[PDB]
C-alpha cells in the first residue's frame, strides 16, 4: 500500500499552515498597559547654579 | 583682608626658631587688629554685605573690634606661664589661641545662621583643651565636662530649630534675604520652636537658672589669666540673640516674659553671693553674670533704644572683666593662690598697680561717660516703658554694682601683708603694659562711641 513511510531520523519541527483560523495573534490574558510609560525628558543639563546646602 | 592673616599665623609660630616665638606671635598680630578698624567701620544707611556668603560684612557689630584687641593681649599675661615647660607645649597653646581667633573672626562676620551654628559650637572645641590642660588646681574635668554639658545640651537643638524654619520659609542663609519670615501664630505647637532658638544663648549669657557654668570656668583657671579673657569672649560670642529675636520671631514677645523675670531676679541673688565670697577670681566670675543679665533684658524688649544699651554692654563687658581677671591673675603669678584675705597689700607693695585696680574697678560703676555708662544707664531708661516695676528692682543692683568693686578694693587695699614675703617687684613692663591696653581703648571711646553702639544709630 501507500501508507507506509518511515520517520528515518528526526521531525526536526515542521512549519505548515493553511486554515489559520480567526489568525489569532493577540489575546493572552492582560487588558491593560497600566499607566504607560513613565514621562521622561531628554535635553542634557547644563551646569546647575548653586548648591542645595548651606555651604556654597 | 581679615581671613587668610590670621590663617599665617600658625606657619610663623612653627617655622619660627626656639628663641624667639613671642615675639613674632604679639608684633604681627597687632597689625591685622589695626587693618580690621580701617575697613570695617564705612556702612551706609543699611550696612551693605561684604562679598559672598563665607564671611559677611558688619551691620551691628563692633564687637569683633575687641575681638582683634583681644589678639595679641590674650598673649601678654600669659607669658608668666607656659615658660617653665617644654618649647613644643609653648607653640601648641598659642596655634589653640590662633584657632580661637581664626572661629571667632568667623561668628561675627558671616551674615548666617545655619553656617553661623557649625562656628557658634565651634569655638567649644578649642577652649575645652585650654581649660582641661594647665589648671593649676584640681577639678578641671568637674569644670570642663560642664563647659560643654551645660552649652551643648542647650545649642543641639539649634539643629531642629533652624532646619525646620528653612524647610517651610525660603531660606536663612544671607539674613539680608530673610524678609520672607511671617510672623508666628503663636500656638502650643510653636512654643518649642522659640525655646530652642533661645536656650542655646540662654546658657552663653548667664541667667539665674542654667548659671553655673560660668563659675566653674572661672575659679578653676586655664591658664594664667589670658585665656579667662576667651572665656570672656564666649560670653559675647553668643550675640546671635541681637538676630534672631528682631527677624525670626517678632511677634513673639509674650512667651518672652517668664524668661525677663527670670533675669530679673539673676540680678539681686547672684549679687549677694558676690559679696561674701573667698575667692578673688570667683568675686569677678558672679558680677561678670549680673553684668551680662543686664543684656538678656534688653533683648527681650525688642524697643529700639534697648538694642542701643545692648550693643554698649557687649563691648563694655568685653574690656572691663577681662581687665580685672589681668589684675586677679598678676596676684595669682606672686602669691600663687586666688585667695581674697591672704592676698592683701596694695599701694605700700604695689603702687603703680593699685592706680589700674581704682581705674579697673570704678569703671564697673556708673562712671564720667566711658562705655558703661552709655551701656548700663540705656537699659535702665529702656526698661520704664516696659513696665514702671522695673527701677525699684534695677535701682537695688545700682548699689550692689558698688559692692563687686569697692569690696575687691578695700579688702587688698591694707597695708599689712605679715604673712606674705613675696611680690619683691611690684610689676613687669609687660605687665603694666596689659593693665593700659584695656582701660586707654575705652578712655578713647569718650570723644566717639558711635563704634560702640550702632544698630541704626
Amino acid at each position: 500500500k501507500x501508507x507506509x513511510x518511515x520517520x528515518x531520523x528526526x521531525x526536526x519541527x515542521x512549519x505548515x499552515x493553511x486554515x489559520x483560523x480567526x489568525x489569532x495573534x493577540x489575546x493572552x490574558x492582560x487588558x491593560x498597559x497600566x499607566x504607560x510609560x513613565x514621562x521622561x525628558x531628554x535635553x542634557x543639563x547644563x551646569x546647575x547654579x548653586x548648591x542645595x546646602x548651606x555651604x556654597x | 583682608k581679615y581671613i587668610i592673616p590670621t590663617i599665617m599665623l600658625m606657619p610663623l609660630t612653627w617655622l619660627s626658631k626656639n628663641n624667639m616665638i613671642w615675639v613674632n606671635s604679639t608684633a604681627h598680630s597687632l597689625l591685622i587688629s589695626f587693618t580690621s578698624l580701617l575697613l570695617m567701620n564705612q556702612f551706609g544707611d543699611n550696612s551693605l554685605n561684604f562679598s559672598l556668603l563665607f564671611f559677611s560684612d558688619s551691620l551691628s557689630t563692633p564687637l569683633l573690634i575687641l575681638t582683634m584687641w583681644l589678639l595679641p593681649l590674650m598673649l601678654m599675661a600669659s607669658q608668666h606661664h607656659l615658660s617653665k615647660e617644654n618649647l613644643t607645649r609653648k607653640k601648641l597653646f598659642i596655634t589653640m589661641l590662633i584657632s580661637l581667633q581664626l572661629f571667632l573672626i568667623m561668628t561675627f562676620t558671616a551674615m548666617e545662621l545655619i553656617l553661623f551654628y557649625i562656628l557658634f559650637e565651634a569655638t567649644l572645641v578649642p577652649t575645652l583643651i585650654i581649660i582641661t590642660r594647665w589648671g593649676n588646681q584640681t577639678e578641671r574635668l568637674n569644670a570642663g565636662l560642664y563647659f560643654l554639658f551645660y552649652t551643648l545640651a542647650g545649642s543641639l537643638p539649634l539643629l531642629v530649630a533652624l532646619i525646620y524654619i528653612q524647610n517651610t520659609v525660603g531660606s536663612l542663609n544671607f539674613l539680608m534675604l530673610q524678609y520672607w519670615v511671617q510672623p508666628v501664630h503663636n500656638s502650643w505647637s510653636n512654643v518649642f520652636m522659640w525655646l530652642a532658638c533661645m536656650m542655646a544663648f540662654m546658657v552663653k549669657m548667664p541667667l539665674y537658672g542654667l548659671h553655673l557654668w560660668l563659675p566653674k570656668a572661672h575659679v578653676e583657671a586655664p591658664i594664667a589669666g589670658s585665656m579667662v579673657l576667651a572665656a570672656v569672649l564666649l560670653k559675647l560670642g553668643g550675640y546671635g540673640m541681637l538676630r534672631i529675636t528682631l527677624i525670626l520671631n517678632p511677634m513673639t514677645d509674650f512667651m518672652a516674659y517668664p524668661f525677663i523675670m527670670l533675669s530679673l531676679w539673676g540680678m539681686i541673688m547672684t549679687s549677694s553671693i558676690c559679696l561674701r565670697q573667698t575667692d578673688l577670681k570667683s568675686l569677678i566670675a558672679y558680677s561678670s553674670v549680673s553684668h551680662m543679665a543686664l543684656v538678656i533684658v534688653a533683648i527681650l524688649i525688642q524697643t529700639p533704644w534697648s538694642y542701643m544699651g545692648a550693643t554698649a554692654l557687649m563691648i563694655a563687658h568685653g574690656l572691663t572683666s577681662s581687665m580685672l581677671f589681668c589684675l586677679a591673675n598678676s596676684n595669682y603669678e606672686r602669691i600663687h593662690s586666688r585667695t581674697m584675705i591672704l592676698a592683701r597689700g596694695l599701694q605700700t607693695l604695689l603702687p603703680l598697680m593699685a592706680t589700674w585696680w581704682l581705674l579697673a574697678s570704678l569703671t564697673n560703676l556708673a562712671l564720667p561717660p566711658t562705655i558703661n555708662l552709655i551701656g548700663e544707664l540705656f537699659v535702665v531708661m529702656s526698661t520704664f516703658s516696659w513696665s514702671n516695676i522695673t527701677i525699684i528692682l534695677m535701682g537695688v543692683n545700682m548699689v550692689i554694682t558698688a559692692l563687686y568693686s569697692l569690696y575687691m578694693l578695700i579688702m587688698t587695699q591694707r597695708g599689712k601683708y605679715t604673712y606674705h614675703i613675696n611680690n619683691i617687684s611690684p610689676s613687669f613692663t609687660r605687665e603694666n603694659a596689659l593693665m593700659s591696653l584695656h582701660i586707654l581703648p575705652l578712655l578713647l571711646l569718650t570723644l566717639n562711641p558711635k563704634i560702640i553702639l550702632g544698630p541704626l544709630y
